[PDB]
């Protein structure tokens, strides 16, 4: 309800201006910040071509 | 019963949802008053159209 006896609606077409920016594909700092303090051999069956 | 009221008509599409009604809403689908504008003095043709 708005600031009355009034209804309002929030869709997921509402979400157009947030999920569609070209920052969803911006993971540069993520791989770098997790990279230090390494992980041991995780017997890479599905993690290797 | 007294004096008569007069009923007049404006065509509408069938899916102009009823939630816009049940409310003090306006006929011409737009906030049409000269009070609501932002004091630009060319504003209320753009506030109406």
């Amino acid at each position: 309800w708005g600031k009355d006896h009034q209804v309002l609606r929030l869709s997921m077409e509402n979400a157009v201006g947030t999920v569609c920016h070209p920052s969803l594909m911006n993971i540069d700092a993520a791989v770098g910040g997790v990279n230090h303090d390494p992980v041991e051999a995780a017997n890479p069956y599905g993690a290797y071509v | 019963h007294g004096q008569d009221a007069v009923c007049e008509f404006i065509a509408t599409p069938v899916a102009t949802d009823i939630n816009y009604f049940r409310r003090p809403c306006n006929p011409r689908g737009r906030a049409a008053g000269g009070v609501y504008a932002g004091d630009k003095e060319g504003d209320v043709i753009a506030l109406m159209y």
